[PDB]
């Protein structure tokens, strides 16, 4: 058995840990706020109706 | 206004007699509870803003139509007058709790309040519901010690 066969090649990924996601989390919170506004607008439209006219 | 001791004094004076054993017993009973009543009053005073906040929250959660246009609590001015009334009720209930007598509520709170509310169109049952919500908040906070005074305000409106 004399062919050179390579068994354990190192991977592409680096050894470091996961970079933090604070800026991504902030932008996601911005999207959440935008999405909450579009439902809050409808419910607010509901809030401004007259009192006893059912 | 009167407190408990002055009320007992007036009771013994209407009969033109000196204090007897029962009168001294009643006055002693009032003095014994004074520390607890002062603690309750201080506790209410420390959190008056939060009591008022959650009392108005309870009132307007029960009856949302008051806040809606055409409701008696729809404007900044009328909402403010409503929460100011509730703040009055809490402060004067605290005064009465300290005094041990409800005459402060008669002199300073119910002196034309029911007539005022009937004249202005303020809904009295809704106001009593708000007073009752504040009574429940204060009771959960300090105990039953103040219930009667809030009921007094309710009876002054009902
Ligand atoms: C210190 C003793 C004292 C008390 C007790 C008092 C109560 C009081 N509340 C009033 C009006 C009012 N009171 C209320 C509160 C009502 N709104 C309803 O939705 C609720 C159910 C309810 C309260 C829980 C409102 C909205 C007004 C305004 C009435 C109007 O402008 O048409 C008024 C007429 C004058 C004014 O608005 O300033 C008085 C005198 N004022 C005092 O000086």
């Amino acid at each position: 058995m004399q062919p050179i066969i390579l068994r354990t090649l190192s991977a592409r990924r680096p050894v470091q840990g996961r970079p933090n996601l604070e800026t991504y989390t902030s932008e996601v919170e911005r999207w959440k706020a935008i999405a909450q506004t579009q439902y809050a607008l409808e419910l607010a439209k509901e809030m401004s109706r007259p009192a006893l006219r059912t | 206004m009167l407190d408990a001791v002055t009320k007992i004094i007036n009771r013994t004076d209407a009969e033109g007699r000196y204090f007897a054993s029962k009168d001294f017993d009643e006055v002693t009973r009032f003095f014994a509870t004074g520390e607890a009543r002062l603690r309750a009053a201080s506790t209410i005073s420390a959190n008056a803003a939060s009591i008022l906040r959650e009392s108005a929250a309870a009132l307007f959660t029960e009856q949302p139509d008051l806040l809606r246009p055409g409701g008696n609590a729809y404007t900044s001015r009328r909402y403010a007058a409503c929460v100011r009334d509730m703040e009055y009720f809490l402060r004067y209930a605290t005064y009465a709790l300290v005094a041990g007598d409800t005459s402060v509520i008669d002199e300073r709170v119910l002196n034309g309040l029911k007539e005022t509310y009937m004249s202005l169109g303020v809904p009295i049952p809704s106001t009593v519901a708000g007073v009752t919500a504040m009574k429940g908040v204060v009771a959960s906070m300090i105990g039953s010690e103040a219930n009667v005074y809030f009921d007094h305000i309710a009876k002054g409106l009902s």
